[PDB]
């Protein structure tokens, strides 16, 4: 069972530097390349360059040269990727993927043969500052919800009627706007015979800013 | 970089095609083109390596070929589990590697989405800001396309759509947030969220009234 296990998600200010690890287990670490690939939330894959776990010989794409530094500790069989001068668009998921094997017969790095990958480490670079969300009502069997808008950082928790119900409740994964601020929405489905006869309230918590806010939904 | 179609759309049973067209400084030079498959929120999976070679586990209904500067991945035995994103990758000399633009496979046929569209709240407009909320849920597989409309025009002005997330029923959900000023809300007659899942399109619409 060859497998690569990386570190778990970091949020960095823009202008900083991040270091991601990649623990390879199941094979001779010093016999296969390790290439690092990234992808933006919604976009495609992008090659960041390879490393030779033996000689530490590295090569990167000509748009990463200067910012990226790829090292390795062979004792513990792990590879490191350091991205410096973090920019907004450097927010992505960073993967480590093994490559072709090392031998004398042929091959430089070249071979895009990434059989085994890692669970990906998502770095998030943003105009980082802690802010409590702004909660808006979402009024209308019918559905009604709450728009938790503009907060930082992850996460926030949304309940309804202080936990009196969990039926039809569906809290959506947040989205990361281009302003480095998060936002999500929580919707619930209810009978159209309960309007004006039952109070529906969303209770949101954003502990990092600590902002508990109850908001009510009426037609 | 390498260019592959924005979308491919097949239907259960068999045959299909994805093209990774490149330059002569690649593809029509090396037998070094790999094809990867990516499901929502998961790491890509090597389906094809070195043009025409299958790893271990990869079914014989996946295959590849090349003609000059054109690479070709074909799935012959189409299946709802095959619905994912597909990336072309290849070695373009000088010790560098390039990726494809991303081809999004879709299987016409069988879990339809549950769209629910919310208009800008009465309050948010008084906060001098406006937001449209398209909530999508209970669709399988986890590939959907979201397109916004202002009356009858493709907006695309800050749409922010989420990658589908696995639910408690092994189905997926997504969300699309259209951000705009209230001025461009009282102006236009209507706004619509178009959710395209597997040929079938569900469309919701709202208006200032």
């Amino acid at each position: 069972q060859v497998q690569l296990v990386q570190s778990g998600a970091e949020v960095k200010k823009p202008g900083a530097s991040v270091k991601v690890s990649c623990k390879a287990s199941g094979y001779t670490f010093t016999g296969y390349y390790m290439h690092w690939v990234r992808q933006a939330p919604g976009q495609g894959l992008e090659w960041m360059g390879w490393i030779n776990p033996n000689s530490g010989g590295t090569n990167y794409a000509q748009k990463f040269q200067g910012r990226v530094t790829m090292t390795r500790d062979t004792s513990i069989s792990t590879a490191y990727m350091e991205l410096s001068r973090l920019r907004s668009d450097d927010t992505a998921v960073y993967y480590c993927a093994t490559g072709g094997w090392i031998g004398l017969y042929y091959d430089s790095s070249g071979y895009p043969n990434f059989d085994y990958w890692g669970q990906g480490t998502l770095v998030t670079v943003s105009g980082a500052s802690t802010k409590g969300p702004s909660v808006f009502p979402l009024a209308p069997t019918a559905a009604l919800g709450c728009l938790v808008k503009d907060y930082f950082p992850e996460p926030v928790t949304v309940s309804w009627n202080s936990g009196a119900l969990t039926s039809g409740v569906h809290t959506f994964p947040a989205v990361l706007q281009s302003s480095g601020l998060y936002s999500l929405s929580s919707v619930v489905t209810v009978p159209s015979s309960s309007l004006g006869t039952q109070t529906y309230i969303c209770n949101v918590n954003h502990k990092p800013s600590n902002t508990k806010v109850d908001k009510r939904v009426e037609p | 970089a390498l260019t592959q179609p924005a979308s491919v759309s097949g239907s259960p049973g068999q045959s299909i095609t994805i093209s990774c067209t490149g330059t002569s400084s690649d593809v029509g030079s090396y037998n070094l083109v790999s094809w990867y498959q990516q499901h929502p929120g998961k790491a890509p999976k090597l389906m094809i390596y070195e043009v025409s070679k299958r790893p271990s586990g990869v079914s014989n209904r996946f295959s590849g070929s090349k003609s000059g500067n054109t690479a070709s991945l074909t799935i012959s035995g189409l299946q709802a589990e095959d619905e994912a994103d597909y990336y072309c990758c290849s070695y373009a000399g000088s010790s560098i590697i390039l990726f494809g633009g991303g081809t999004k496979l879709t299987v016409l046929g069988q879990g339809a989405p549950s769209v629910t569209l919310f208009p800008p709240s009465s309050e948010e407009l008084q906060a001098n800001k406006a937001t449209l909320v398209c909530l999508i849920s209970d669709f399988y597989p986890g590939a959907v396309t979201v397109a916004w409309k202002a009356d009858s025009s493709p907006v695309k002005a800050g749409v922010e759509t989420t990658t589908p997330s696995k639910q408690s029923n092994n189905k997926y959900a997504a969300s699309s947030y259209l951000s705009l000023t209230p001025e461009q809300w009282k102006s236009h007659r209507s706004y619509s969220c178009q959710v395209t899942h597997e040929g079938s399109t569900v469309e919701k619409t709202v208006a200032p009234t």
